[PDB]
């Protein structure tokens, strides 16, 4: 009789399910995050060897799972299909040799235009803004010399600088955001959006940005199950 | 570098003195072994619903 | 006879006793020389009126060909004393204002009867092939549609029993006069399945909101209490309805619709869809801020924000709210029944329309398999 | 609930049956 | 035999009502009285040709109010039942619908 | 295999001209969009230009965004980058490389320090 | 320059090669098999789901008993299913959630799993504790594992995304030999049925047959133009197929060294994720990123079936090592046995 061990294999099976369902309740509660910078971004610094550094904090009782690739090579074309399925991927840019601005805006284009990443919203964190305001207010042109119309680029008249704040670097602060735009407004298609920032490495409230942000992904993934948007 | 580019050189003599038949033969082989084993491929000649654990 | 005329005789015998109370209350009033002295014809009382002068009222709902928006008239002769008919020299009221009607209002409910019949074939025939697709394709299975599931399921056993009222209780003569519990207990079970299909509507409108709205990231929601609230919960006032029916204006079928005591169902049931409705006012809200969050163009976030409200009227009943009283008035009231029986008998198969084949998770799902 | 939203098929259902079950009362002479 | 048929049903209204005679002034304790009056006069009127109302039987009515009524002082669940049913369910679903989030 | 033999190069005078060619073999031209990246001595590998699969799709980097101009002729299977006004900062050895999957709007790991479908380079220098 | 005086051998040795393969392709194998009986469809029908999984299934693996079947997904679980009867004998919790190769061992007592976290986690499914735990993890890698097959009980080699393929000894937990050949991201290697030699694909465009025992890379194959995701020898031995990201799939040989066959369609523009043959190594069977399989021919290079039940992106598949079934695993966290 080889009826008895298969009583025991589909209790078995039972035992398999429960762990499923308790680690699916896990799974789901958790937002999958990937904090992937641009080289020398500072993106340690906003999280204040191995493969990945998995990361967790919870705000507001929800669990946040963010995951930092550290040993990983600069070739991303493959295992950046695996974060597919996360809530947000947080771009961490420097903002200020090598044109690492430029790097960032393509980086930021094939994440955007990526087959597997049209559906994953990029929580843009243009980091390290202490540098660039003396990168603009003290001579030494960073953003004009690498950028020919950051000169025919005027401020928008309804964006909101911070209290004490010189327009030349508002005006700095503000093409940054829009040359990572340029490419959002282009590849959107009402799938994925781009949540762009002014952090610093040194803000409280970096954190709280992905939260409030994270909840509008998931708004909107939301409005687009009931197709609302 | 100068140095990590040489045994690149290096790996090419070692796989342009190898042996190498014919593609011919190498194709007849490939076609022999698909009907050696044809009668033993279930995918190929698909099996009744009786031995079939699917 | 039937216990529609138990009722209209009683109200008929009240308005006798009343009048002849007024009669005596009422001082002799004088007129312009002879007046036509005040009399209760057997069915209203009408007051001290001048020579010739037409007198009108209302006509009274003692019988169920008659209705209150008609006026009958009972004029007087120019000698003293009221209009007799040529008939048989009796005084004699003009009442046939009240029932003068009834062939084209009986036609008129015909083309709604046969509205809601296939108005209810159509949310049959398209939501079992809709519901069917769900529980098939498994893929699509998730939250959202096993709310959606109960909610086609509260559609379908509604439109079915509504169906078998309609085709087989109400145009039956020889069934109704009867009165068994054979129709009485039908109609509970109708009576639990429109509030079963209007209280499931809040349960999607909950979840809607607890999706958007308020507590956002949290999945798989506890649905034992939708469950209870879209089945467990509309037993209560039916029951506490068809107990009160029963002790209470006990009629034919419970087909009467006058009583007070079906406010127990369509109190409760109207308060969950203005919630509904105060659900639709939270979602297009926040629908509305992310649109402008974007910087979308205004002629595409209205064409958008309407888009969106259009398609959860059905799932939400909110034409249950923004139509929710009949006007009094004959045109007005004549167009306010089929637009709502045409978007209450055809809700069924306008969220099986929408949500499941306007959908673009399940029209992809089923153009692979 | 006669002429609330929720009802329209039960104002359908009474008046189908009001008119078509029960005869029309006589106004004619020997009526009110 | 008209006349003969009013008298029938008359003082039949009587030996019933007449035991009331304290407090026949009151609705409730007449409800059934004064409608088993009327319906023997329409059934009697039925019986001859003329139909009610008829002035061979409204005077009798017209003689009822003078007798029992006029001598008096002039002026289905009730409203706080009927609420108690309503009221109750309605609110409720508030009270639910917080505990659903 | 995927072979990218470059053209052009060689030391030019400072404001002058140049015309970098891509001999772009063992693949499938107008398949996979072009890219142009570069390395100054004593830098990492930048991006200096891409061009579409069609050519209709142009992008140049900023302190080349006039001055040079892209180009791609899908019957020769060649990348062309006409460079014009050229400063002393353009002196870099300029890579022809390739993107690595074709029919996409996404260019991966073009700048990366290794990458198998990227030239062999042309050594121009501006003095 | 010295170096460009370097790169003058190498490239005379590529053309060289060039020349070298040129004389041994006197014929196609569509010359050869122009004449042969066409296999017709071949129509496969989903006759199990494992829907366990709650993240994309990233790979999966079949048992030498052709009944159970590991898979991995990005979840963090390594799932044994039963293919039989669908029930999972076992839920591995997994200390990084992004696991991209799972391997199960010949014997059956041994299973692996690799990804972003850079190690091979062996996991001993012959547990007298009562629990599936770590016999041994593998951290040598600097990149992330993309692939990884068991030569023994202690033998297992892994490839990673730093361009280099490893051996590893699961009782010493060192590598015993280490390939540095790639010059791309290896993402998928496979071993031979002699398990002497195995072929690694990489993001290079190019596939090594590496020397298991000697630590060399036999032959280099670069028919491919872009990056080569998929890899599967030949149930001889002598051949193996490659899918790439060029929506093409294509069939080299071991004696040959050349490409012998190009399997490609107007209809197919998306890279191809997973390969693998039968147990006569006629049908290849290949999943791509039209989120359905594909059932090639491999002597005609005709399409022959299409397993068109997947949501998502397929991801990986396999053959049992009888060719009685082909569980493939995709994107939509549904492994389906075909
Ligand atoms: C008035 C008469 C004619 C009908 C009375 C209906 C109830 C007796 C039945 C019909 C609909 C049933 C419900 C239909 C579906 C569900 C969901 C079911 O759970 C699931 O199916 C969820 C899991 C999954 O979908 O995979 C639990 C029971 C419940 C609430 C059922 C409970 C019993 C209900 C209320
Ligand atoms: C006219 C008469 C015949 C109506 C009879 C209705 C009952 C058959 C219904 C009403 C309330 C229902 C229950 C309401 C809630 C639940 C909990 C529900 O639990 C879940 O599915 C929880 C899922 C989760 O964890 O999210 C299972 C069905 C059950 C028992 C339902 C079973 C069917 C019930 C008893
Ligand atoms: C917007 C949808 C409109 C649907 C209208 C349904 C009308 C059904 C008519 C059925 C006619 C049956 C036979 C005639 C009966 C009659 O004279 O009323
Ligand atoms: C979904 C199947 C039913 C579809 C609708 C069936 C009823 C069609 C209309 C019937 C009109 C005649 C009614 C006769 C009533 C009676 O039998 O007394
Ligand atoms: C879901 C639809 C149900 C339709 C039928 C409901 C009414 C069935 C009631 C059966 C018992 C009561 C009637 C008894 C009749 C008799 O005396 O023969
Ligand atoms: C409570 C839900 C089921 C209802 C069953 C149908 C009841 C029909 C009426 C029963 C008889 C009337 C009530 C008892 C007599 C009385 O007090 O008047
Ligand atoms: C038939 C149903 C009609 C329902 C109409 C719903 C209209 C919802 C309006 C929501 C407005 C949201 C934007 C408000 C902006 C503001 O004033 O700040
Ligand atoms: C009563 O009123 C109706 C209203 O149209 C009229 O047709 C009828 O002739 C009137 N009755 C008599 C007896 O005139």
């Amino acid at each position: 009789d080889q009826r008895n061990e298969e009583k025991a294999q589909r209790e078995a099976n039972k035992k398999i399910e429960k762990q499923l369902q308790k680690d699916k309740q896990v799974y789901r509660a958790t937002h999958r995050l990937l904090l992937l910078g641009a080289g020398e971004s500072g993106k340690n610094t906003i999280v204040k060897t191995s493969g990945i550094f998995e990361t967790k904090f919870q705000v507001d009782k929800v669990n946040f799972h963010m995951f930092d690739v550290g040993a990983q090579r600069d070739e991303r074309r493959k295992w950046i299909q695996c974060f597919n399925d996360v809530t947000a991927i947080i771009f961490v840019v420097a903002s200020s040799q090598t044109n690492r601005l430029q790097a960032a805006l393509k980086l930021f284009d094939s994440i955007w235009n990526n087959k597997w990443l049209r559906d994953t919203s990029v929580i843009l964190f243009l980091n390290k803004q202490d540098l660039l305001a003396e990168k603009v207010l003290a001579g030494k042109s960073k953003i004009e010399d690498y950028f020919p119309e950051f000169a025919r680029y005027t401020t928008p008249e309804d964006a909101t600088p911070e209290p004490g704040e010189d327009p030349r670097v508002t005006r700095a602060k503000y093409f940054i955001r829009d040359e990572f735009l340029r490419i959002s407004t282009a590849s959107g298609d009402g799938r994925h959006y781009c949540y762009p920032h002014f952090t610093c490495s040194v803000d409280t409230e970096n954190i709280r940005r992905v939260f409030n942000d994270c909840r509008d992904i998931i708004q909107r993934m939301h409005l687009r199950q009931y197709e609302l948007l | 570098s100068i140095a990590q580019a040489r045994k690149l050189v290096e790996q090419l003599k070692m796989e342009a003195n190898i042996d190498r038949i014919k593609v011919s033969k190498a194709a007849a082989d490939l076609m022999a072994y698909c009907e050696a084993h044809a009668k033993e491929d279930p995918l190929l000649t698909p099996v009744p619903a009786s031995e079939n654990p699917f | 006879k039937p216990f529609l005329y138990v009722v209209g005789r009683k109200k008929m015998m009240d308005a006798q006793y009343k009048c002849y109370d007024r009669m005596q209350q009422l001082p002799a009033y004088q007129g312009e020389g002879p007046y036509c002295n005040r009399t209760w014809d057997g069915w209203l009382c009408w007051d001290d009126t001048p020579a010739g002068v037409l007198s009108y009222q209302f006509c009274p709902d003692y019988f169920p060909d008659f209705d209150p928006s008609e006026k009958v008239t009972k004029y007087c002769d120019e000698k003293g004393v009221w209009f007799k008919h040529p008939e048989n020299n009796r005084t004699w009221s003009n009442y046939t204002m009240c029932n003068a009607f009834t062939p084209e209002k009986l036609k008129n409910a015909y083309v709604l009867y046969y509205l809601a019949i296939v108005g209810h074939s159509l949310s049959i025939f398209t939501l079992v092939i809709s519901l069917g697709i769900f529980v098939f394709f498994r893929s699509l299975g998730c939250q959202r549609v096993t709310l959606h599931k109960n909610m086609f399921l509260t559609y379908i056993l509604n439109s079915m029993i509504i169906i078998i009222h309609l085709v087989e209780v109400v145009p039956n003569g020889e069934l109704v006069r009867r009165d068994p519990v054979s129709c009485k207990i039908l109609h509970f079970f109708h009576q639990y399945m429109m509030a079963c299909n209007y209280f499931w509507m809040l349960c999607e409108g909950i979840y809607l909101h607890t999706l958007i709205v308020v507590a956002v990231f949290t999945e798989k929601q506890r649905l034992r209490w939708y469950y209870l609230l879209g089945w467990g919960f509309p037993l209560v006032p039916t029951t506490i309805h068809a107990i009160t029916r029963a002790v209470y204006f006990n009629d034919n079928c419970w087909l009467s619709v006058e009583t007070h005591l079906l406010y127990i169902i369509h109190g409760p049931v109207m308060a969950a869809l203005v919630v509904n409705f105060f659900f639709l006012l939270n979602i297009v809200r926040v629908l509305v801020t992310k649109m402008r969050e974007t910087h979308e163009a205004e002629s595409h976030m209205y064409l958008k924000a309407v888009k969106a409200t259009m398609i959860l009227v059905p799932l939400l009943g909110i034409q249950f709210v923004v139509f929710p009283w009949r006007p009094s008035n004959k045109m007005l009231g004549k167009i306010y029944d089929y637009v709502m029986h045409s978007l209450i008998h055809f809700q069924g198969f306008f969220v099986a329309t929408i949500y499941c084949f306007c959908n673009n998770e399940v029209q992809t799902t089923v153009k692979r398999q | 609930c006669s002429n609330l939203s929720t009802c329209v098929l039960g104002k359908l259902s009474q008046e189908l049956h009001k008119l078509q079950t029960y005869p029309r009362t006589n106004t004619g002479s020997g009526t009110p | 035999n008209y006349e003969t048929a009013v008298q029938f049903c008359w003082n039949h209204y009587k030996d019933q009502m007449d035991p009331i005679e304290k407090d026949w002034c009151d609705w409730a304790m007449i409800s059934r009285p004064y409608s088993t009056l009327r319906d023997c006069l329409e059934h009697f009127a039925e019986l001859f040709d003329l139909g009610f109302p008829n002035p061979l039987a409204e005077r009798i009515i017209f003689e009822t109010h003078q007798i029992h009524f006029a001598n008096c002082s002039l002026v289905d669940p009730p409203e706080d039942v009927l609420l108690a049913m309503i009221i109750a369910p309605i609110c409720l679903i508030p009270f639910l619908i917080t505990l659903v989030v | 295999q995927v072979q990218l033999q470059e053209s052009g190069g060689g030391l030019v005078q400072p404001g002058g001209s140049l015309r970098l060619s891509c001999a772009a073999s063992g693949f499938t031209f107008s398949n996979y969009k072009m890219n142009w990246v570069r390395q100054a001595p004593g830098k990492g590998l930048e991006w200096v230009s891409d061009i579409s699969q069609s050519g209709a799709s142009i992008s140049y980097t900023g302190s080349v965004k006039g001055r040079f101009t892209i180009s791609r002729d899908n019957a020769k299977n060649t990348l062309y980058l006409q460079m014009n006004s050229l400063k002393p900062e353009d002196t870099a050895v300029y890579y022809c490389a390739r993107c690595p999957a074709p029919f996409t709007r996404d260019c991966f790991d073009v700048t990366s320090t290794t990458y198998a479908y990227r030239g062999q380079g042309t050594q121009v220098t501006v003095s | 320059s010295e170096l460009d005086q370097l790169r003058q051998e190498a490239e005379q040795l590529k053309n060289q090669i060039r020349d070298a393969r040129k004389a041994c392709a006197d014929a196609t194998l569509s010359q050869i098999t122009n004449n042969i009986d066409p296999v017709g469809r071949i129509q496969m029908r989903t006759r199990r789901t494992l829907r366990g999984h709650l993240a994309k299934i990233y790979a999966m693996h079949w048992g030498t008993d052709s009944r159970l079947l590991v898979s991995a997904s990005q979840d963090g679980k390594l799932i044994i299913w039963d293919s039989y009867t669908t029930n999972k004998v076992h839920a591995i919790p997994l200390r990084s959630s992004w696991v991209m190769t799972c391997a199960y061992a010949p014997s059956g007592n041994y299973v692996a799993c690799g990804g972003l976290d850079n190690i091979c986690s062996i996991y001993n499914l012959k547990t007298r504790e009562g629990n599936v735990r770590v016999s041994r993890e593998l951290a040598g890698h600097t990149g992330y594992l993309s692939c990884c097959r068991f030569l023994d009980d202690n033998q297992i080699v892994t490839s990673s995304g730093d361009t280099t393929c490893a051996l590893w000894d699961i009782e010493t937990g060192q590598q015993t030999t280490t390939f540095t050949g790639h010059t791309g991201d290896v993402m998928s290697l496979s071993l031979a049925p002699d398990t002497r030699l195995f072929v690694s694909g990489a993001c290079d465009a190019s596939a090594k047959l590496w020397d298991v025992r000697e630590g060399m890379c036999r032959q280099t194959f670069t028919g491919h133009e872009s990056d080569i995701n998929a890899i599967c020898f030949f149930p001889n031995g002598n051949a193996f197929a490659t899918g790439s990201d060029d929506a093409t799939c294509r069939l080299f040989d071991l004696r040959a060294d050349q490409e012998l066959m190009t399997y490609s369609h107007d209809n197919i523009i998306c890279g191809i994720t997973s390969v693998s043959f039968s147990k006569s190594g006629r049908l290849l069977l290949a999943g791509y990123d039209d989120f359905n399989c594909n059932v090639w021919d491999a002597l005609k290079a005709d399409r022959a079936g299409v397993l068109a039940g997947h949501d998502n992106r397929v991801s990986c598949l396999g053959v049992t090592d009888d060719g009685m079934a082909v569980a493939t695993g995709s994107w939509d966290s549904f492994l389906k046995i075909w």
